[PDB]
RNA sequence: AAGGUAAGUAUCGUUCCA
């Protein structure tokens, strides 16, 4: 089954004319915002540490604050006692 | 007098198997060797109880997604499932945790169920307002005893006699009592002088705190 | 605290000051286990994303990097230093010390206030900026 | 800070050391979301979350909520009794109340 | 290496001077925190079992 | 004892130090 495209005047398959009208009128300036923010996030640099860095910092913090971590309590800044 | 008029009524023998040092600070290999040491294993800790304690699930702390602020109703058998070898509770204390599993080896003529509603948090004491769905004239406890002891008792069924219900905060409370008049079945509610023959459903609806049974 | 990027040796912090030209480098010198340093290392967490455009935050443990203690007076438990284009931006507070914020604060808006004021005064080309709030007291009453 | 740090430390500690450790920020965001949901009194039920992670997060939320309630009431007592408190302290305490 | 020896001598002298009640004060604080660790436990072992269950 | 440093650009002197 063939229909006629309202915008281009060319024979088109009847099965596609729905998404043909959805996509043949794709707004041209939409392409930049699709291709602009993604580039911004691609070039964007992270703010927080990588997860392994959080893990290591957590280990180092646990090394000192024995009032919370560990089983052998010691001073706030002392490694072990 | 190891056995007096009140001891042979509420006291029952109880078995406890306790393991210690399951602490996560120990690595896997060290804990494997520790349990291999044969020093830290289940132990013979049989003693006596004047009353069985009941530990409830914590309050939901969140609204249910469909019906907000849903009332937490838990069957009694879930609570009583603590007293068997299947389940074991971690009564952690001080540095090392203590994993204890409970067991019953002598059912007293009357079984007392105290309920741990009031508990202290890290900062302030609160209450656990978890309602319990519990029968009053038919319950079976035979699964909680070893068979080498189950043969002794031909009566493991208990009927409720008295019930304790508490009101409000710990610092502002008003106890109420559900008493069963034996011979009849009239359950009466007494707070200070109150007298009211309630139905056997208001006993289930309210949150119990101390329950009295009878093995018959 | 632990979420923000950390610097381990003396070269890294100097590079972090040098590896930027269009923002402000806000360095929290101190010990992340300190009760004081942990009070404001969560304020610096809550605003790290917000000030991404004109501020980058690095954390430094003075014990791990014992190279700037003598020169920048790292003896208060917690210190905050602002750098712009490899230039320490002095900031005039209500306190006598005008080179650092040696106390941990509580409000997530005031720190963005101070950082944006520093950026605004650094684009002009100043060396000492003036904070909006006065810290000669605590406004407690 | 100490309670949240301990919770994250335990969760990341028993979390496998693979490449999956990239999910630390995910765990922190889950903790923050659960705390917000309790603060907002809104149902919080992550579908795909494991039951041990969910149990630990519930315990974290309960502990921080107990401390939150106690601290809010203590600060209110300080303010009503006439003690010397800050403006931001008053704002945060009013929000909590 | 005389400067290091002098510094060590003075540090050892000061450390000797704190032995007037060091062994008693440290033992007292050790026993004192253990009474505090009963009512107010540590957070990590408050999450000990759940950490194990993870 | 404080909460009272304007930030800069210049030649000149000195001194330790590499």
């Amino acid at each position: 089954e063939y229909l006629v495209s309202p915008i281009t005047g060319e024979k088109i398959p009847a099965s596609k004319m729905q998404e043909h009208m959805r996509i043949g009128l794709l707004d041209p300036r939409w392409l930049e915002q699709r291709d602009r923010s993604i580039r911004e996030k691609q070039s964007d640099d992270e703010v927080y540490a990588p997860g392994l860095d959080i893990e290591s910092s957590l280990k180092q913090l646990a090394e000192r604050r024995t009032d919370i971590f560990g089983v052998e309590e010691t001073a706030i800044g002392k490694k072990i006692g | 007098k190891k056995k007096t008029i009140v001891t042979d009524v509420f006291q029952g023998s109880m078995r406890i198997f306790t393991k210690k040092l399951p602490h996560p600070d120990l690595p896997a290999e060290e804990k494997e060797q520790l349990l291999h040491n044969d020093e830290y294993q289940e132990t013979m800790v049989e003693s006596t109880f004047m009353y069985l304690t009941l530990d409830l699930p914590t309050a939901p702390l969140y609204k249910d997604e469909k019906e907000q602020l849903i009332i937490p109703q838990v069957p009694l058998f879930n609570i009583l499932a603590k007293f068997n070898g299947i389940t074991e509770k971690e009564y952690k204390t001080y540095k090392e945790n203590f994993l204890k599993r409970f067991q019953l080896t002598k059912l007293p003529p009357y079984l007392i169920f105290c309920i741990k509603r009031f508990t202290k948090n890290n900062f302030f004491v609160e209450k656990n307002p978890t309602i319990v769905n519990f029968p009053i004239t038919n319950v079976d406890l035979r699964e909680y005893l070893s068979e080498e002891v189950q043969a002794v008792h031909k009566n493991t069924t208990y009927d409720l006699i008295a019930n304790i219900v508490h009101d409000g905060k710990p610092s502002e409370g008003s106890y109420r009592i559900h008493v069963l008049h034996h011979g009849t079945g009239k359950w009466y509610e007494l707070q200070d002088l109150q007298v009211t023959d309630i139905l056997p459903q208001m006993i289930t609806l309210s949150e119990a705190y101390i329950q009295i049974w009878k093995r018959r | 605290s632990y979420m923000l990027p950390h610097l381990h040796n003396g070269w890294q912090v100097d590079q972090a000051i040098l590896s930027e030209e269009d923002r402000v480098v806000v360095i929290r010198f101190g010990h992340d286990w300190d009760p004081t340093c942990m009070k404001m290392d969560e304020v610096l967490y809550s605003i790290a994303e917000k000030v991404k455009n004109f501020a980058v935050i690095y954390l430094v443990d003075i014990t791990e990097v014992p190279d700037f203690n003598k020169m920048y007076e790292l003896y208060d438990p917690c210190t905050v230093m602002f750098f712009f284009r490899n230039k320490h931006i002095m900031i005039d507070l209500g306190t006598g010390n005008n080179n650092k914020i040696n106390w941990a604060m509580e409000d997530k808006q005031e720190m963005v206030d101070i950082i944006e004021t520093v950026y605004r005064g650094a684009r002009k080309g100043r060396g000492l900026v003036v904070s909006p709030k006065d810290y000669s007291t605590k406004y407690r009453y | 800070l100490e309670l949240r740090a301990a919770v994250m430390h335990d969760i990341l500690d028993m979390m496998p050391e693979g490449i999956k450790q990239n999910k630390a920020r995910t765990i922190l965001q889950h903790l923050s979301e659960a705390w917000r949901c309790w603060k907002a009194n809104i149902p919080w039920k992550v579908p795909g979350l494991p039951t041990p992670i969910e149990n630990m997060i519930l315990r974290y939320v309960k502990a921080k909520a107990d401390w939150w309630t106690n601290t809010a009431h203590y600060n209110r007592e300080r303010i009503r009794r006439g003690a010397t408190v800050d403006k931001t302290v008053c704002k945060k305490n009013l929000g909590r109340l | 290496k005389d400067d290091e020896e002098a510094d060590a001598i003075y540090a050892a002298l000061d450390k000797r001077m704190d032995e007037r009640r060091k062994e008693r004060r440290e033992q007292r604080e050790k026993e004192e925190i253990e009474k505090y660790r009963m009512e107010r436990p540590k957070i990590q072992q408050q999450f000990s079992d759940l950490k194990r269950k993870l």
